[PDB]
């Protein structure tokens, strides 16, 4: 009906307000925290190095942004690639797969063409992957119950323990990341958002990088197939 | 705040030696980064040269590049500056600055600089002698 | 069947072998050019200014990186207002997550990952309405038939969704006739890169950026939804026949 | 090529200076420096100065007594380190690194081009 689409449309709009106004109290306050503080040490800078100009400092400042967009870390004598036959192919998925990071990024004027292409043809590709994982799983889940609310709280906690918890650890361990931000990391990647603010492989195994991405693809084709039977439930009910 | 005195403008030979002074007297105990500055007669504001808090490092002008020498008596908190091989072109006001907020290099001019001296006069004499 | 599981899957994995070669072939030459350039302009630095520590260096440049990664820039002398977090929260429930911005506190990381567990099925359920709403529009030999409307649907939604938008942007952002399809495309599949974002001029440029992607998101899902039923009827033909 | 001179004996509270002129056609630019050998402890630096002479360093173990010069016309540095302490009885080398490296560490293990050294001895 449509009168229940203008209701789920208020629904999402006053979603979006609400959340808008936690995540401005929690993180404005230090967005001026921050920004007081790189003009300060800035300042600290050029007053500690009479030699060092503020436009001759403005000039290296904008040069080490240009190098972080375009992938190279100005950190470090070793500017490690993000394009080799591994970094690659770990792109390409990433594209696939609709999570789009964004630390490294398609600059060239063909490489931002052939992604275009790339994803129109690949990301329904991979759709026809999902749908084959979700099939063998729901027949899984289905004699899995048999041995209906219950038996769906069962098969979330348990998914979570295996595809949410277990990497997690592993994630805290190779990374070094807090226990908050390799949970982050894990939700914020199986739920295909990519923000890139913390992405595998880092900066410092072979096998580390493809055992991610098989994470990803059981990870995300096992969630999005518990959702599909509840959503199955849902269209009948 | 600073307060800065200077000591040893006059009438020099050409060729001859510059050596001028300028002590901080204010209690500002944050650190603060030193300079001189030329105002020439018919010019703007000109910069000499700097030096940070301690005194670890300088900075001389294009201008002055191989003749001055930007000292630091960190004990009693006191710049000097020795200008050898003195020409006409150095015939200018000098005054000492004292930004401890870094924006003593902003600019040539130092249109930017918190504390400023007093200013010495300085005129180069050259067959009148 | 199982069987076209593995050989989907197989599919899959060469499409990344074959991709990452491409990404590889025209990325890379310019990856090595980036990398030489930032080394040879600090190694510059630190040889013209004899007064700052390589150390010294690296300590300001990790300052500069720390501030652009919570949103500040160092260059010069906010993304939290009413609308931009608002804009944030619309991002993260889209699963767009551009990630220009993101999460730096402790607590909006805690909230960020709840929000998206209960978000992102909210905004499934609008999804479905717009689509059903979408699909009677639609609606409004025999198998090249139901093939030939689905090319003139699909093709009419690109100059409606796709490149009328493009034309804005590449006049309001001034971008690139690439870089504004790029945008498009990027945006609409949820991708999200975040190396180009809406609104970098008018106060009603936030909101109908967040509506283009609401309505050109619904629309080509249904499409793909409407076709994609189609194409379940048309494999139980085919899987009858062979 | 840096050929130095200025080395020898000095009385306590006295004054040295050193020379290093740079024979070397290099013509890219290069930050030059002063470090000094202790014999019993690593080598340290005792200042630097840049290609032009525009900006000059100073280690905090002497900063208040040294004056790293410099003569552009004839490519050569000047060190005149006043009122000497026993401590500064060291082999005193000149560098040039011209690549950055000079200020990498305090021993200047990193330096392109180092000098032949002259012995000083502080009574
Ligand atoms: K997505
Ligand atoms: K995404
Ligand atoms: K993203």
């Amino acid at each position: 009906k449509w009168k229940t689409v203008v209701a789920i449309f208020v629904v999402v709009v006053v979603y979006l307000v609400t959340g808008g106004l936690v995540f401005r109290a929690l993180e404005q306050p230090f967005e001026s925290s921050q920004k007081n503080t790189i003009a300060l040490e800035k300042a600290e800078f050029l007053r500690d190095h009479v030699c060092v100009s503020p436009q001759e400092l403005e000039t290296l400042i904008q040069h080490a942004l240009d190098a972080d967009n375009a992938g190279v870390s100005p950190i470090g004598n070793s500017s490690s690639s993000h394009w080799d036959l591994g970094s690659a192919f770990f792109f390409a998925g990433t594209v696939i797969t609709t999570i789009g990071y964004g630390n490294i990024a398609p600059s060239t004027e063909g490489g931002k063409i052939f992604c275009i292409l790339y994803a129109i043809f690949g990301i329904p590709l991979f759709g026809f992957l999902l749908a084959g994982i979700g099939d063998q799983l729901g027949t899984i889940f289905g004699k899995s119950i048999a041995r209906r609310v219950i038996s769906t709280i069962l098969f979330i906690l348990a998914g979570c323990i295996v595809f949410v918890t277990i990497p997690a650890v592993i994630f805290k361990y190779i990374e070094g990341w807090t226990a908050l931000e390799s949970i982050y990391f894990v939700v914020v990647t199986l739920t295909t958002v990519g923000f890139g603010d913390f992405v595998a492989g880092g900066n410092a195994r072979e096998w580390y990088k493809p055992l991610v991405w098989f994470w990803i693809l059981v990870g995300l084709a096992y969630f999005a197939a518990v959702l599909s039977m509840i959503g199955d439930w849902l269209r009948v009910l | 705040q600073v307060q800065l005195v200077e000591s040893g403008g006059g009438l020099v030979q050409a060729g001859g030696s510059l050596r001028l002074s300028c002590a901080a007297s204010g209690r500002a105990g944050s650190g603060y980064a030193m300079g001189w500055f030329r105002q020439a007669p018919g010019k703007e504001r000109e910069i000499v040269g700097a030096i940070s808090w301690s005194g670890d490092n300088t900075y001389y002008a294009d201008s002055v590049r191989g003749r001055v020498t930007i000292s630091r008596d960190y004990a009693q908190n006191t710049v000097y500056l020795q200008m050898n091989s003195l020409k006409p072109e150095d015939t200018a006001v000098y005054y000492c600055a004292a930004d401890g907020r870094g924006n003593l290099r902003r600019g040539t001019a130092g249109r930017y600089v918190e504390y400023w001296g007093q200013g010495t006069q300085v005129t180069v004499s050259s067959h009148h002698h």
